[PDB]
RNA sequence: GCUAAAACUAUGUGCCGAAGCUGCGGAUGUAUACUUUGUAUACGUGGUAGGGGAGCGUUCUGUAAGCCGAUGAAGGUGUGU
RNA sequence: GUGAGGGGAGUGAAAUAGAUCCUGAAACCGCAUGCAUACAAGCAGUGGGAGCACCUUCGUGGUGUGACUGCGUACCUUUUG
């Protein structure tokens, strides 16, 4: 029993702020998921949440390459017969920028109660302002 | 001070006064075991990492006794094939107490 | 130090008697007597008989005061069942079980 | 010589039920269900005594990767550098040092990258 | 139509979780001092002072 | 999710990766030498239908007109080993 | 309720030997205490593992529980399966 697990009462969560202007969606999402899960800390434990808080600003300025702005499709199903709804990236980014990041990061986090708890630490905002000045976030350039 | 030592095909990180269980040894109870194949010695800022080993370092320990771990049950069963067998196990160990670490 | 009374062989299902038992578990004796006196359940009569027997035992055999007593413990157990036959249609017969129960009441201060 | 089976049969069933302590529902009350449950538990234990070593090695490698990337190296480059420098400390001790002593791990990384250079 | 599996004691008790009984509304009659059921004549024939039986 | 790729072609340097191999501890089958030994070495130990070997418990008979038992047998129920 | 049933007193070595009465196992059904449980999907375990309660030789200890997490589609028969 010489390999120790991190204790939840001793975990420190730090606050960082990231600007999404001109970044590639998936290549930003992988780093965000890494830091949300806590893979960058030497006390990483699979069954304990050790990650940090990530605030995202300028969420509507994220980019995709190729023709994915018009051709990438988002689906959902209302469970009534025939209830498949469809949209694309360029309408979705104008309408609800935060749901794009939610989908992208949720697909990369684990599927379970710990994953649900981890995704609560990401805050996405369309504009350049956030209401979390009291937590004194640090600028992170990923 | 803490040191890294080899014993029983495995490695351990030890400090003075620690009690630890290793693979069964042939030494008798109350005897002294000396390790001269130290891999690493740390004292705060003073760090020594051996190329294979640290020259001149020593770790001395005392043999407390020998014993057996708790019993383990081994079960094998091939479903629908009329096959089943079982056996028990208790692994031997030796207990050591670290008395001296010198770099 | 609780005072006990038992009523064995009451002709009612324990599942039915338990509904009345948990209605008065833990209350003062006066409040429990009021509840039982104004209940319309059949098990209320039996539970009240047991409770008054327990109160009488506590007052007479142990010389306690009725004002301080409470229903500290009460539970209902299953008793011996009687087996009967009920004839059904087309020559078939079914088995009928008539259930009984035991009621235990403990009062204390 | 007529033999009755009660005592021995009761002992065997009671031992199985005692080993089935803590399971849900009929798995800890009913002999048939309990007997099936104990065998499956044994099979799982046999398999997991092998799975445990892999899981702990994965944990050590992840912690060493985090420490190396804190010191400016990747895990693979750090391992190659240590092998070239001839240090033979294993991953369990390396991960312990990475967790509990940052300065010593920094010294190890310095040695590894010096050997890589 | 009948069950394919026997129902467990846990689910049976969960179904019965809505079977508890409820107390009646009782009140002390001011005219006679006895406990009676609210809005009802007492056992000896009194209600709001007036008596039913001589 | 990915577009000077996280795609395809070619080359190179590292690493991960199995109950495979190696390390440490323990058990067992056969054979060769110790010229009893229970000892060393070598090679083995996934298994249905089947074949071979060695054992644990239960009831009754002798040993037993013995040995244990109201200072508590059998049986039941826990705990430790 | 002059009922059934019980609580005292008394007998007895023993009344949880009190009348369908030696011993009184399991399925099955209650009450009490400790812990967990009302945002989370599956043979219900297994390998890890925080917290809590009691005990304690105060411990790298014992007992109960098990948040979170990797893996994981019962048994028998009959079959190419």
């Amino acid at each position: 029993m010489k390999t120790l697990s991190a204790k939840p009462a001793e975990v420190q969560h730090d606050w960082f702020v990231v600007d999404a202007t001109g970044k590639t969606l998936g290549r930003l999402a992988t780093e965000i998921a890494r830091r949300l899960r806590g893979k960058h800390k030497t006390s990483y434990t699979p069954h304990v949440d050790t990650g940090d808080y990530i605030i995202v600003i300028n969420a509507e300025q994220v980019q995709v390459t190729g023709n994915k702005a018009l051709d990438k499709k988002y689906y959902r199903h209302t469970e009534f017969p025939g209830g498949l709804k469809e949209t694309n990236f360029e309408k979705l980014v104008a309408h609800k920028p935060e749901e794009i990041f939610e989908r992208a990061v949720k697909g990369m986090l684990p599927k379970g109660p710990l994953g649900y708890a981890m995704i609560k630490k990401m805050k996405v905002y369309a504009g350049s302002e956030h209401p979390h000045a009291a937590q004194q976030p640090q600028v992170l350039d990923i | 001070m803490y040191a890294v030592i080899q014993s029983g095909g495995k490695q351990h990180r030890v400090v003075e006064g620690e009690t630890l269980k290793v693979e069964l040894l042939k030494a008798e109870s109350g005897a002294t075991i000396t390790f001269d194949d130290v891999l690493m010695v740390v004292n705060g800022d003073n760090i020594q990492i051996g190329a294979p080993v640290v020259a001149g370092a020593k770790v001395t320990a005392e043999v407390i006794g020998h014993g057996r771990h708790d019993k383990i049950r081994i079960i094998k069963m091939r479903r629908r094939k009329h096959y089943r067998k079982q056996q028990g196990h208790r692994q031997w160990f030796t207990e050591l107490k670290i008395t001296g670490i010198s770099g | 130090m609780e005072v006990t009374a038992k009523l064995r062989g009451a002709a009612i299902s324990a599942q039915k008697a338990r509904l009345v038992a948990d209605l008065i578990r833990g209350k003062s004796v006066a409040h429990a007597l009021n509840i039982l006196n104004f209940s319309n359940k059949k098990a209320a009569v039996l539970v009240k008989k047991a409770l008054e027997s327990a109160i009488a035992n506590a007052e007479h055999n142990n010389s306690l005061d009725v004002d301080d007593l409470k229903v500290s413990t009460i539970y209902v157990d299953e008793g011996m069942s009687l087996k009967r036959i009920m004839p059904r249609a087309k020559g078939r017969a079914d088995r009928i079980t008539k259930r009984t129960c035991h009621i235990t009441v403990k009062v204390g201060v | 010589a007529r033999v009755k089976r009660g005592v021995v049969a009761h002992r065997r069933h009671k031992k199985i039920l005692a080993r089935a302590k803590g399971y849900y529902g009929a798995r800890s009350r009913v002999y048939r269900v309990a007997f099936q449950a104990v065998i499956k538990a044994g099979q799982y234990a046999y398999r997991d005594r092998r799975q445990k070593k892999r899981q702990f090695r994965a944990l050590w490698i992840a912690r060493i990767n985090a420490g190396a990337r804190q010191n400016g190296l990747s895990y693979s480059r750090m391992i190659d550098g240590l092998k070239k420098a001839q240090v033979i400390i294993d991953r369990r001790v390396l991960a312990d040092i990475a967790m509990h002593d940052a300065v010593a791990f920094a010294a190890l990384a310095e040695k590894a990258k010096g050997a890589l250079a | 139509a009948v069950q394919q599996n026997r129902k467990s004691r846990s689910r049976r008790d969960m179904r019965r979780s809505h079977d508890a009984l409820t107390e009646n509304a009782l009140t002390v009659d001011q005219a006679t001092g006895e406990t009676h059921r609210r809005h009802h004549v007492t056992k000896d024939g009194f209600y709001r002072g007036r008596q039913l039986f001589a």
